[PDB]
């Protein structure tokens, strides 16, 4: 099982890299802006760490002083799971105001990308969110598996109720 | 295919309206409720079916509360069921239309658009305000007999009433005064003056409207048996709303005073037009000899505002142009005007098709036009 | 508003006493007022209608005697209707007489609210005048009610006239 | 073993800012407003608040000897509050021209001037101008080239430290001509001029603060790379005699200091105060102050800046710490 | 002591004061006194027809202004109208008839023995300690600008921009309406103004603005209306002040706040630009937005090194565009006048006191 | 490069491109023995990219072809520099899971994080700008 | 609901309400059903004469015989529009015990009744072929191959839809067409049509007909049709009708069950999509609750 080692590794690296501090943009005055979107910010950004357990799934763990980013590529082999996760991430990022953390336009080449700032780290605990990330990932995986398993029942029921009428 | 007959559906509390354009009577009417109950978790009645199967409907809760959509998981089910098993309509054949109470929030409007667009994979969405939909129905009268979006929409419901003026089509909800008094007040009044189903049957069978009780009583001494006697209750019923003190002294502010305050709160420049013509929404405050009663009350209350102001200020203001027009059948007139508004060739020039959504998402779902 | 206005009192001249004024009318018993110029419309007849219309009202703007007399008439009519609501004609007339031509002195008795009855009390210089006026007015109103409400039956008044006496002026019914 | 719990303070503390007698502490609330409390039976209580600020206040300080209070924010300027004899706190502004927002402020030992952590490429210092009511401005462009994060004032009117953003640890000096304080010579620099620099110590990453032994020598500093470094300079042109870099295994820390002449204590992101000895030819970690390492530890959040205790200038054997969720604690040893 | 008659609002305070004392707007009501004034016209404006006599540097309600000044001298100052002196200043480039009428009034109505009518821009520039320079006086309705040199402003370089706070608020409400909401132009003109200065900040980054607005949520905020409804504002917070830099968007063909300033600067000789470059400041609407100094500095640098003659950035440090950002830019001219009136008080060389009160001859130019 | 980066130009040894090959050869010939040579010298951050990629691939292959019976022995028997270097190497090798399996890499990362400390990951995160 | 109704609920309710009512009022409604059709329920002149209101393809083929034989003399002028009007009166009824319900059901199923005429000729041809190849089982293949490609008819009930049918020996097969305008709907239809053919393996339902699938490789015999050829956004499914199901004893229910095959699939797909949306909303609510609880 290569799932628990990867989960432990991502949890540990996230807990180690989660360090948000207040910083004023040295370019523009009296406007707190990010450090991964505006300008370049060469001497502030850290090395983007990445962890992977397979070829179709990975997560880019980027770090900064006040612009830490995080993204994961959900596993997908068939078109069913592909379109399922596509629609799920679309509907989840559409109403980004609910969580106040998710983004609207994820980075190119990825499915979903989160976003955390100093305010988000102070309004909530650290280990709580660290565990909630893994819990949400596992719950999304299980829900996708169920939906894949939930369509067969409806399909066979429709088949049996449409062929038994005669 | 961009030319078929559109569909108008004004879903709200209690009874929900739904049908087609180019008509005068509703095709279906029933209360908004579903008889919700391993697998096969989709067997639940709707409308009259649920009202009859309540025996085993297992707590047929209501899916709508205070007009605003609160249970989307059940609202979508109700919508799809009413569209498939009670309308037999093809979604990929013509345009659609949704309902939204006054001041509907962008969040809820976008949620409704997204749940009614991607779920059924339709093509064409359109949402408007109840005020404009009700005002467009009064165009059939000989007063306007044209397109003139200027006036006020006083929605008097069964539970509560409200008013939402419109300034040249744009409803300005900055100053509004709602009247909690509704049909329930008159129902309780009638029930108390005779010491649910029987009360409603007695209230929806005979209801007079008199200028004043002092004259109603004088004319009464100079009557009907159904269902068990009647009397001055028919004369006192309507006054319960005109003079709240008769029914409930809590909201002493009467209807004429509320209308005057609402029309005077806005700038006078636009109020001079708003006070010209007004239309009532729904068919609750539609009693025999009712509209003219409110017109007389307003033209009598405006005395101390016009005649006295002319002498106080010293300027002849010939603003005698108020003329209230009452609908003939407003019980389901919320879509009567919508049908005429959608039958215009330019109805499709202010909508969004699949090409305007597939490459834009749920962003363009709030800004509309006439 | 739907209240019953006085339409008789003014601010020019009237035989007021304490907190109310005088209203000459036609009556059989002794009265303090004098004969009016014409009997086209007496005040005792309009008071009955005012009370019948205001029985289901909240209150009325007390403006001198115009409102005090109307409130007194409405209260008297309500009391008469409650005492002869569904009783025999003989007992009803007996109670009406015992309430109109009784020994009731000037207003200001205990138990009942003194503010709603008569705010400014003026017993001296008008005691007998006010007493005889009240007696005559009560007798006339009681007789007029017994003659009008009484239908063609064997002294049976209108059912609604006695069944619509649930409320009173200012909620002074229970 | 030893612990203490005060007002939960459901706001980002980031500071302690004790008073002269250490009875009226001030703390920020991520807003222009300020929260002040007074001593009460087994706890504090709300006493007064400050206003007139535009953006969130970041750093404040109060010299115990003078009983003054100075504040700064990201509003292009800083304010100073004075104790009014009527029973309140006065407010006064200082005229200083800057290009970016400030991040940190530190008072002077002898209470004659102060430094501000300007986010621009220059550092400013102000003082009381004679025959005037406002405080003159100041700026330096030669030594510094990037923004600064932390600041520290050596026990003197010279050799003002400065924590630059880059991996280098810069150090400046402020010697005003009007100020009669003579710049006595030391090991850092003899007869140093107005503007000068001692050495740019390359750190193992970021920098959060700089330490100072109670005597004055044995400079130190920490960073985000979970490591602390010391220094023993012998001359402004010679290299350090002993440059030992110890890397702790736990999470990094910030806002270090020198508890004793040899022992050093500090805290930060890690949920446990560290305790280690110090020598000129040796170094090693002994243990942590926590005795329990939802969570087993006491502080279940990030630790904020750490200030020392009154004690004695030579040794204090005590300090106080807090976090982003308040819950200030007054440790010992 | 003195005051500053403004178009929209007006201030008043003692001379050499640390901060202003009174602040009242030029919006008189009409119904509680006979005619609302200041507080009586603002707090009770719900049942009174408001009116703004001062507008566009001119006036139309003479009795209204008279009552305003009477109430001011009565309550706001608590000093005798004739046993005291004042020093006012109208907007720049104003007509001479208004000044003559103000002098005649101050002389023959209140009995003032000594007054003074100077230029507000001159006082705003002197408050910062500078005798020669420029000032961006973005008024409430018109943004007037004029240079200063040798204690006198150059009338040739005088101008006025069509942009102002009114157009800004109009575009803000229009964007809030077209964004999905259904508001009115006059439904609530105070909540929009309170939200603008509270959540809007000018930024000269158009490529990054929409990017951060459509790719992040940190820009989103939560504002509370007066009734209780929770309203949201997104990318419409930074686009509001953009109308100042793009007059064409408000329906007025104009170069811009920076383009016009440049065209006026390089319009004069090079001998004055050397000192005018190090005096680029603003006092009013053009000095209160967040991020305006950096934006205008970048615009000036761009139009400097890419407008006249430049092919490479080999001499970008030769020209220094000094753009000072005074925190008290709103009361800059007020403080300047308050500090200047004290130097001319004891001075007996002012040909106004004892001459512009009752001793009026046939010449009134030296005023 | 100019700031926040200690090494700037090391053409003296970078242009040679021989020490890395010599170290990789001994490790390959030997393949608790790999880390001795593979970690004795880290790829010097410079303008050389092919040699660095080859050394990284060789180190990843050596780590994969190692005895995974009792890793704790070598995990505990190593200096701070060695553990930091191997952690950084594992982090840089886990970026391309197509060529390598990454399972052994993730296992070694988890073991060194749960056996040594919870600060090695944070220390390796702040590495050189181009090294 | 697991089976779509074949009778219009609106008409089935209006007729049964007007038959028992005693105050018929004016009606000016315009109801539309599936397959792109429109109805017109209104009275031309009087208030009681209820005048209830792709077609040329069936007119040129011949379908009015069965409609007339089933409806009697209730036909009326073409009434330009739907092209099939009917005159009904609520005063000259023959009885009210069950004739009212029968007439209501007939007027409601008029759609299928009109769309069921092409099946009578197919039934007749199949019976004739079975009678021809009854005593001589041999020689049937070539005769059947020669008795096709000429009698098969194509129905055009939509701008893009198309259904064809041709007779066989001892059985009869049909084929449908569909046009999916989305990838998720395409995948749903694919999995549904796969489960359909996979379900027949069960012995309890082995007696059901055989169903095949063809996405991009349509039958070569039907490829000669002038309709749409093989396409990427198209899917054809073939069915078979045996004699046991095609027997006249039970030939009235199978036709109505098959006439709603194109809509049942889309209805079930949309129901599944609604269930997916509901589950997603539930998960989002759970995540929001967890996030709100994460606060201190
Ligand atoms: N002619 C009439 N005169 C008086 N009352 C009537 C008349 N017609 C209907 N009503 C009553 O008016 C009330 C409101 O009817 P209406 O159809 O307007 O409700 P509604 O707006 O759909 O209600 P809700 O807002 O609760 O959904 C009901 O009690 C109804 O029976
Ligand atoms: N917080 C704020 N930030 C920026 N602008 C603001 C703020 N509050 C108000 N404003 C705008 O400031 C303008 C008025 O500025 P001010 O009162 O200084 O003008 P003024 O000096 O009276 O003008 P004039 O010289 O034209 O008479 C209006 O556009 C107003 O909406
Ligand atoms: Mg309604």
């Amino acid at each position: 099982n290569t799932l628990r080692p990867y989960l432990n590794a991502v949890r540990s690296t996230l807990t180690a890299s989660l360090a948000l501090e207040e910083f004023s943009s040295e370019i523009v005055e009296r406007q707190s802006q990010p450090e991964v979107e505006v300008g370049r910010s060469p001497e502030i950004l850290l090395k983007p760490l990445v962890v992977s357990r397979n070829e179709q799934e990975q997560c880019l763990i980027e770090s900064s002083v006040n612009s830490v980013r995080f993204s994961i590529r959900i596993k997908q082999v068939d078109e069913i799971e592909r379109i399922l996760v596509r629609k799920f991430m679309q509907f989840l990022m559409g109403r980004a105001e609910s969580f106040f953390i998710l983004r609207r336009k994820p980075v190119q080449g990825y499915d979903i990308s989160f976003l955390i700032t100093n305010y988000h780290t102070e309004e909530m605990l650290k280990h709580k969110l660290v565990d909630f990330i893994i819990e949400f990932m596992e719950e999304v995986d299980a829900e996708i598996s169920e939906m894949k398993l939930f369509l067969n029942g409806r399909a066979r029921l429709v088949a049996e109720t449409y062929l038994s009428c005669f | 295919a961009s030319f078929n007959v559109p569909i108008i559906m004004d879903n709200g509390t209690g009874y929900s309206k739904l049908g087609y354009a180019g008509n005068d009577a509703p095709s279906y009417v029933f209360p908004t409720v579903i008889a919700t109950r391993a697998t096969e978790d989709l067997d639940f009645f709707i409308g009259n079916d649920a009202l009859k199967k309540a025996s085993a409907g297992y707590s047929l809760d209501y899916p709508i509360r205070h007009g605003q959509i609160e249970n989307w998981d059940h609202m979508e089910r109700f919508w799809q069921q009413s569209l498939f098993k009670y309308l037999r309509c093809e979604p990929e054949d013509h345009y659609f239309l949704l309902t939204e109470p006054p001041l509907n929030p962008p969040e809820n409007r976008e949620n409704t658009a997204e749940i009614m667009f991607e779920s059924f994979n339709c093509a064409g969405l359109y949402i408007a305000v109840q005020a404009v939909l009700a005002l467009a129905a009064s165009w059939t009268s000989s007063k306007v007999t044209d397109r003139s979006l200027t006036g006020t929409v006083v929605d008097s419901g069964d539970g509560v009433t409200h008013i939402i003026p419109v300034a040249e089509g744009y409803v300005i909800g900055s100053s509004i005064k709602t009247m909690p008094l509704a049909g329930r007040d008159v129902t309780y009044f009638v029930q108390s003056l005779l010491r649910l189903k029987t009360a409603e049957r007695i209230k929806e069978e005979c209801c007079y409207v008199c200028p004043d009780i002092v004259k109603e009583f004088s004319r009464f001494d100079r009557l009907k048996y159904a269902s068990i006697d009647v009397g001055f209750e028919r004369f006192l019923a309507p006054e319960i709303f005109f003079n709240p003190e008769i029914a409930s002294s809590d909201f002493l502010t009467p209807l004429p005073e509320l209308v005057d305050n609402v029309v005077q709160s806005s700038p006078i420049d636009v109020r001079k037009g708003l006070y010209k013509n007004i239309v009532l929404s729904g068919g609750s405050t539609l009693f025999k000899n009712f509209g003219n009663r409110l017109q007389r009350d307003l033209k009598r209350i405006v005395d101390e505002r016009i005649h006295r102001s002319e002498m106080l200020s010293g300027a002849k203001s010939g603003g005698v142009d108020v003329n209230v027009i009452s609908h003939k059948r407003q019980r389901n007139a919320v879509w009567f005007g919508g049908s005429l508004l959608a039958q215009t060739p330019e109805f499709g020039s202010y909508c969004h098709t699949k090409a305007d959504y597939e490459e834009y998402g749920a962003s363009i779902a709030r800004r509309y036009q006439i | 508003m739907p209240a019953y206005h006085s339409s008789f009192l003014s601010l020019t001249d009237v035989p007021t006493t304490g907190n109310i004024a005088m209203l000459p009318l036609k009556t059989k018993f002794r009265g303090p007022a004098y004969p009016a110029d014409e009997s086209q419309m007496d005040i005792i007849d309009e008071c009955i209608g005012l009370f019948r219309a205001n029985c289901f009202f909240r209150n009325f703007e007390i403006k001198g005697p115009a409102d005090r007399t109307l409130i007194y008439g409405t209260l008297f009519i309500s009391e008469c209707l409650g005492r002869v609501n569904g009783l025999n004609y003989r007992d009803a007339e007996r109670q009406l007489n015992s309430l109109a031509l009784e020994n009731f002195s000037i207003p200001g008795s205990a138990g009942f609210p003194l503010n709603a009855l008569y705010a400014p009390p003026l017993s001296p210089q008008d005691a007998e005048i006010m007493r005889t006026y009240l007696t005559q007015f009560r007798q006339e109103l009681a007789y007029r009610l017994l003659s009008h409400v009484y239908a063609t039956e064997k002294d049976h008044p209108s059912k609604w006239w006695t069944c619509f006496s649930k409320r009173r002026f200012m909620n002074k019914a229970l | 073993a030893t612990s203490q719990v005060l007002h939960i303070l459901p706001k980002p503390s980031y500071e302690h800012a004790f008073n002269s007698q250490r009875t009226e502490f001030v703390t920020t609330t991520a807003t222009n407003q300020v929260e002040l409390y007074e001593q009460d039976g087994n706890g504090w209580k709300h006493a007064r608040t400050f206003s007139d600020h535009d953006k969130i206040v970041t750093c404040v300080d109060w010299a115990p000897k003078s009983n003054r209070i100075v504040t700064c924010s990201q509003d292009r300027n800083a304010y100073v509050y004075e104790k009014r004899p009527d029973g309140t706190w006065k407010q006064t502004l200082v005229l200083l021209r800057l290009n970016r927002a400030a991040t940190f402020v530190r008072w002077s030992p002898n209470e004659d001037k102060f430094a501000v952590g300007s986010g621009a490429r220059v550092i400013s210092v102000c003082y009381f101008e004679q025959e005037n009511d406002w405080w003159v401005s100041k700026h330096l462009k030669r030594p510094l080239r990037s923004t600064i994060l932390s600041l520290d004032w050596h026990p003197n009117n010279v050799l003002l430290a400065a924590g630059c953003a880059d991996r280098k640890a810069y150090v400046l000096s402020a010697y005003v001509r009007d100020v009669d304080a003579k710049p006595e010579a030391s090991v850092w620099g003899s007869r140093l001029p107005f503007n000068t620099v001692c050495a740019e110590y390359p750190s193992g990453g970021w920098v959060h603060a700089v330490g100072f032994s109670p005597s004055g020598n044995a400079l130190a500093y920490a960073g985000h790379d979970s490591s602390v470094t010391i220094a023993y300079p012998s001359a402004p042109e010679q290299p350090p005699r002993a440059l030992i870099t110890v890397k702790l295994s736990q999470l990094p820390l910030r806002s270090l200091l020198w508890a004793n002449e040899s022992a050093i204590v500090a805290a930060g992101y890690n949920y446990s105060p560290i305790l280690l000895q110090g020598n000129e030819s040796g170094w090693a970690h002994t243990r942590d102050l926590d005795a329990g390492t939802s969570l087993p530890t006491v502080h279940q959040n990030m630790i904020a800046t750490l200030r020392p205790y009154a004690g004695t200038p030579g040794n204090i054997t005590a300090f106080t710490s807090s976090g982003t969720d308040g819950r200030v604690v007054l440790w010992t040893l | 002591i003195v005051l500053d008659n403004g178009t929209g609002f007006v201030k008043v305070g003692y001379a050499k004061d640390n901060f202003p004392r009174f602040q009242f707007p030029s919006i008189v009501g009409r119904p509680i006194k006979d005619v609302m004034v200041g507080d009586e016209a603002e707090a009770v404006r719900s049942l009174l027809q408001v009116k703004y006599p001062m507008e566009n540097g001119i006036i139309r309600d003479f009795e209204e202004m008279n009552q305003l000044w009477d109430y001011t001298f009565f309550e706001k100052l608590k000093i005798d109208p004739r046993g005291r002196k004042i020093l006012l200043t109208e907007p720049p480039m104003n007509p001479v008839a208004n000044r003559e009428k103000m002098c005649e009034t101050m002389f023959e109505r209140y009995g003032f023995g000594g007054v003074y009518v100077a230029i507000q821009a001159v006082l705003s520039l002197y408050a910062q300690g500078l005798s020669s320079g420029v000032v961006v006086d973005s008024g409430d309705g018109v943004t007037h600008i004029v240079p200063v040199y040798e204690s006198v402003v150059l009338n040739h370089l005088v101008g006025r921009l069509d942009v102002a706070g009114r157009d800004a608020t109009r575009y803000l409400i229009s964007l809030l309406l077209r964004k999905g909401y259904a508001f009115n132009r006059t439904a609530d003109f105070e909540t929009v103004r309170e939200m603008k200065e509270k959540l809007c900040y000018v930024s000269y980054d158009l490529e990054l603005d929409h990017k951060l607005s459509e790719e992040t949520t940190v820009l989103m905020r939560n504002y509370t209306l007066p009734d209780g409804r929770v309203i949201k504002v997104g990318s419409e917070r930074y686009e509001c002040p953009e109308c100042l830099f793009q007059p064409h968007l408000v329906g007025s063909e104009q170069p811009g706040l920076s383009e016009f300033i440049f065209d006026t600067i390089q319009a004069a000789d090079v001998d004055i630009r050397k000192y005018l470059y190090r005096a680029i400041v603003l006092s009013g609407g053009s000095s209160m937005y967040a991020g305006l100094p950096s934006r205008l500095e970048k615009e000036i640098k761009q139009l400097w090194f890419e407008r006249v003659l430049h092919g490479d950035p080999a001499r970008l440090p030769n020209f220094k565009v000094k753009i000072e950002d005074a925190p008290r830019r709103r009361h800059a001219v007020f403080i300047g006048g308050a500090v200047l009136a004290d130097i001319m008080a004891q001075n007996d060389h002012m040909w106004v006191s004892k001459a512009e009160w009752e001793e009026y001859g046939v010449r009134a130019l030296d005023k | 490069t100019e700031q926040d980066i200690f090494p700037i130009r090391n053409e003296t040894a970078e242009q040679v491109q021989a020490a890395v090959s010599q170290l990789i050869p001994q490790a390959r010939s030997a393949i608790l023995q790999g880390l001795k040579t593979l970690l004795s010298y880290v790829p010097y951050g410079n303008d050389v990219q092919e040699v660095r990629t080859q050394y990284l691939n060789a180190f990843v292959d050596v780590l994969s072809n190692i005895r995974a019976a009792d890793i704790p022995a070598f995990v505990k028997e190593c200096s701070t520099e060695e553990i930091d270097n191997i952690v950084n190497f594992i982090y840089r090798g886990l970026a391309n899971p197509q060529a390598y399996n990454s399972s052994v890499l993730l296992n070694w990362h988890e073991k060194v994080v749960e056996i040594s400390g919870i600060g090695c990951i944070v220390r390796v995160l702040n590495s050189r700008p181009d090294l | 609901m697991l089976s779509l109704d074949y009778n219009n609920i609106f008409i089935y309710e209006l007729l049964t309400e007007r038959f028992s009512s005693e105050n018929p009022s004016s009606i000016d409604q315009v109801v539309t059903d599936f397959d792109g059709v429109t109805f017109h329920i209104s009275t031309p002149e009087e208030k009681t004469k209820i005048l209830i209101s792709c077609y040329p393809e069936l007119v040129n083929y011949g379908t009015l015989d069965l409609l007339k034989q089933i409806y009697g003399a209730y036909v009326h002028e073409p009434e330009m529009g739907y092209n099939f009007s009917i005159l009904i009166d609520l005063q000259q009824l023959p009885a009210t015990d069950e004739e009212k319900e029968q007439l209501a059901m007939s007027i409601s199923m008029l759609k299928r009744n009109v769309l069921a005429a092409p099946f009578h000729r197919a039934f007749t041809k199949q019976a004739e072929l079975a009678d021809l190849a009854r005593k001589d089982p041999e020689n049937a293949p070539m005769l059947d191959k020669q008795a096709t490609s000429q009698e098969l008819m194509a129905i055009h009930y939509r701008d893009e839809e198309t259904i064809v049918l041709w007779p066989e020996h001892d059985r009869v097969t049909v084929v449908f067409s569909t046009k999916f305008r989305e990838e998720t709907d395409r995948i749903f239809g694919k999995v549904f049509l796969q489960e359909f053919v996979d379900a027949r393996r069960r012995p309890a339902i082995q007696t059901a007909p055989q169903v095949l699938f063809s996405y991009r490789d349509p039958p070569l015999e039907i490829r000669d049709i002038q309709g749409i050829q093989k396409g990427d956004d198209f899917g054809f499914v073939t069915f078979v009708l045996f004699e046991r199901h095609f027997t006249p004893q039970n030939r009235e229910d199978c036709i109505s069950h098959i006439q709603v095959f194109r809509n049942t699939l889309h209805f079930h797909i949309k129901a599944s999509k609604a269930y997916m949306h509901q589950r997603m909303r539930k998960r989002v609510a759970d995540f929001q609750k967890v996030l709100n609880r994460a606060k201190p």
